[PDB]
This record gives structure tokens, C-alpha cells and sequence, in this order.
């Protein structure tokens, strides 16, 4: 059963070193040439090192050329991709795959990296109320407007847990080097506003927790 | 370098034959570019399908095929299934370097075309109060998976200020998406109208507010 395993990654500042590790196991890594490739937050793929196998070739395309230095031990099964001088845009998940014969058949899970200069921030957390009484429904749909955190994530939860059907908590953008996400829920018309709807923001990062009240 | 193009969104039916193709700006595809076609599902796990052109890996489907068809790698899906939906990437190797294409999104219609729910909320008065004002627009249980958002504010199309997240897969397997519109306080108070419209199979969903 192939296995390949990355790790090392986190958080670093521009400018900043980091070595990340693939571990293999399960078939003989020193017969394959491996690479390197990152998926981009947009969610593009890029191919960012090469190396075959006895190590005597390596090569990289001209944004790493000089920074990235790809190398493998064979007695430990494991590739390394040396980083120096990080930048923000090398802000990607980086994944190790073999050449299995040219057909780059096994990827592995990826390690996240984060290159950014933004302090630890918890997230201001705004209600979002229908701003209407043309409630389409019989159905009302409210939210929560999380904004300006970093690092991710942050975990959302609706009354504490108890409101758990409906929900759509949203992919974070990043709007001026921090983070803001939305979370929804829409609950039946009597519920609310006679009921208490609160969305409850726990920040692990900052050690930060903010309830916020849903009012009309 | 080489820039690599696949076709961007491709729709097709359980049981059906679809074709998705890679070209390279460079000219020609050829065997000696070694074409590999990528699979991505969900959770960011990826599966290679086939390489060196048309040699397919171990345990992928037969369904699966690679070749080269008028100088652009190709690979064909002959039996569509539900499983099947997913993104695929080509990569090219250019004499040492691999070089990957946008990726194509591919739908096979595993449910009814589902039109999305969409919900525009204004600024709440504790954003207003820091001199900022975020609109947000939400749009939930769409299928296919793919949507186009268009702002205007007093009936001029927006250019700058939006923010929109990639659709992404619900637990009900439809898709969702966040806009996000920017202003300061004082713009939100200089303009009368909002709209969020939502584009999706040809059909326009747009929400106001005054
Ligand atoms: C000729 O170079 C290409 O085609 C070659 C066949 C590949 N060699 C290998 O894949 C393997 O690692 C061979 C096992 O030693 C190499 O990675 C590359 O793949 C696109």
C-alpha cells in the first residue's frame, strides 16, 4: 500500500526558512524520480521542484530557481524541499508525488504553509438581519459577518450547538491581509424573532470567543 | 514557458461520453510531453488517472482514456459516472519541468438542476459605527456547481470592491457561494440601490435593497 506523507509546514514571515518533509513507505523510493507541487489558495497546481532518482538531476521552474533547494534520503524513505527566503506568494498546500514510469500516480495528504506578516487577530463579529420584512418565507435566513481574523480557522456554532440544521458556513476570503467568513442559517418564521438566535465565534489562535445576538 | 489551457467547466450525463482537452501555447502536443491528467475530489485528495499520454495507473477505471487529438492531449471518459464529477488537471513536461493547466470542472448530473437560493443583507449598524460598510450576499443549494454574481449599485455595474468565494460542495451535495460588496460608511449613505444578481443555467436571480 503506497503512503506518501508530508509535514513541516505552519506559519512563517516573509523572508523566512523552512524545510518541509515527504515521507514514503511502502514500495522501493529510491527507484522513482519525485516532485514537487503546490495548490494555490486561487486552486491552481504548480509544479515547483524535480528530482530523479539517484539525485543526480534536479530542476525548478524560475520562481523558486535559487530559493527552493529539492533533496531525498534514500536510507529514510523521504524527500525534503529546502524553502529560504519565503514570499507570500509560495502560500500554498505543498504536496510530494512520485514518477511511477511518467504517470505521477501517488500524491500525498499535503502540508498547509502560510507566509504572511500579519499579527494574530481575532475576527469582529457583526449580525447580518434580514433588513426587511419581505421574509420571502415562512423561513427567515440570518447570519453572522466574521471579519478581519488571522491566522484561520474559526469555528462557528449557532446557539451553542443547538441550531445545528440550516447551516452553511462559508469559505474565508482574504480581504487586506485578514480573513472574513459568513455563516447562515435560516430557521422557521415563528422562531424568530420570538426566540433567541446567537452565533458563537471561538478564535483558537487568539484563545478569543464572541457571541453575538441575532436581533431584527 | 509553456502556458497550458483546458476548457474551464464541462456539464455531461451519468452513461454519457465526454472528452476534455489540454493544449499548450508552445503549439503541438506531443508523446515526448508525457501528458498526465489529475483528479481532485473533495478534501483536496489527489488521484493521477493517466500518464505518458495514454497509460492509465493502477485500480483507475477503464472508463479513463488518454491520446492525443489534433495536437492537444485528450482524455476521454467513456460511461460518465456520478462519481466522476471532480476536477481534472493536465500537466505538460517541457524537457525537465512540469507545467499544469487550469483545471476542469466537471459536473455529471447526479440530481436535478437545482436554482440557487439567494439572500442579500445590508450593513448593520454596529459596522457602521467603524466607518465601513460590508453587503453580503449569499447563494446556497445550487446545482451545477457553477454561478456568476454581478453587482450594481444605483443601476451601475460594480468594477471594484466585490469578493466572491468558489462555489464549494454542501452536505446535500449541492454547492453554495458567498459576494461580498465593500464600501465606506459615507458611500453606503451617497447611493439609493443594491443589487445582487446570481446568474446560474441561463436564469438571473437578483435581490435588492433600497
Ligand atoms: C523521460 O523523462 C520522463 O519519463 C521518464 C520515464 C520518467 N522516469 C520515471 O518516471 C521513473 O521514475 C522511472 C522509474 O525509474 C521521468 O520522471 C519523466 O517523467 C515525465
Amino acid at each position: 500500500e503506497v503512503q506518501l506523507e508530508e509535514s513541516g509546514g505552519g506559519l512563517v514571515t516573509p523572508g523566512g526558512s523552512l524545510r518541509l518533509s515527504c515521507a514514503a513507505s511502502g514500495y522501493v523510493f529510491s527507484t522513482y524520480d519525485m516532485s514537487w507541487v503546490r495548490q494555490t489558495p486561487e486552486k491552481r497546481l504548480e509544479w515547483v521542484a524535480f528530482i530523479s532518482s539517484g539525485g543526480g538531476r534536479t530542476s525548478y521552474p524560475d520562481t523558486v530557481k535559487g530559493r527552493f533547494t529539492i533533496s531525498r534520503d534514500d536510507a529514510k524513505n523521504t524527500l525534503y524541499l529546502q524553502m529560504s527566503s519565503l514570499q507570500s506568494e509560495d502560500t500554498a498546500m505543498y504536496y510530494c508525488t512520485r514518477h511511477f514510469y511518467a504517470v505521477l500516480d501517488y500524491w500525498g495528504r499535503g502540508t498547509t504553509l502560510t507566509v504572511s506578516s500579519a499579527k494574530t487577530t481575532p475576527p469582529s463579529v457583526y449580525p447580518l438581519a434580514p433588513g426587511s420584512a419581505a421574509q420571502t418565507n415562512s423561513m427567515v435566513t440570518l447570519g453572522c459577518l466574521v471579519k478581519g481574523y488571522f491566522p484561520e480557522p474559526v469555528t462557528v456554532t449557532w446557539n451553542s450547538g443547538s441550531l445545528s440544521s440550516g447551516v452553511h458556513t462559508f469559505p474565508a476570503v482574504l480581504q487586506s491581509d485578514l480573513y472574513t467568513l459568513s455563516s447562515s442559517v435560516t430557521v422557521p418564521s415563528s422562531t424568530w424573532p420570538s426566540e433567541t438566535v446567537t452565533c458563537n465565534v471561538a478564535h483558537p489562535a487568539s484563545s478569543t470567543k464572541v457571541d453575538k445576538k441575532i436581533v431584527p | 514557458q509553456a502556458v497550458v489551457t483546458q476548457e474551464s467547466a464541462l456539464t455531461t450525463s451519468p452513461g454519457e461520453t465526454v472528452t476534455l482537452t489540454c493544449r499548450s501555447s508552445t503549439g503541438t502536443v506531443t508523446t515526448s510531453n508525457y501528458a498526465n491528467w489529475v483528479q481532485e475530489k473533495p478534501d483536496h485528495l489527489f488521484t493521477g488517472l493517466i500518464g505518458a499520454t495514454n497509460n492509465r495507473a493502477a485500480g483507475v477505471p477503464v472508463r479513463f482514456s488518454g491520446s492525443l487529438i489534433g495536437g492537444k492531449a485528450a482524455l476521454t471518459i467513456t460511461g460518465a459516472q456520478t462519481e466522476d464529477e471532480a476536477i481534472y488537471f493536465c500537466a505538460l513536461w517541457y524537457s525537465g519541468h512540469w507545467v499544469f493547466g487550469g483545471g476542469t470542472k466537471l459536473t455529471v448530473l447526479g440530481q436535478p438542476k437545482s436554482s440557487p437560493s439567494v439572500t442579500l443583507f445590508p450593513p448593520s449598524s454596529e459596522e457602521l459605527e467603524t466607518n465601513k460598510a460590508t453587503l453580503v450576499c449569499t447563494i446556497t443549494d445550487f446545482y451545477p456547481g457553477v454561478v456568476t454574481v454581478d453587482w450594481k449599485v444605483d443601476g451601475t455595474p460594480v468594477t471594484q470592491g466585490m469578493e466572491t468565494t468558489n462555489p464549494s460542495k454542501q452536505s446535500n451535495n449541492k454547492y453554495m457561494a458567498s459576494s461580498y460588496l465593500t464600501l465606506t460608511a459615507r458611500a453606503w449613505e451617497r447611493h439609493s440601490s443594491y443589487s445582487c444578481q446570481v446568474t446560474h443555467e441561463g436564469h438571473t436571480v437578483e435581490k435588492s435593497l433600497s
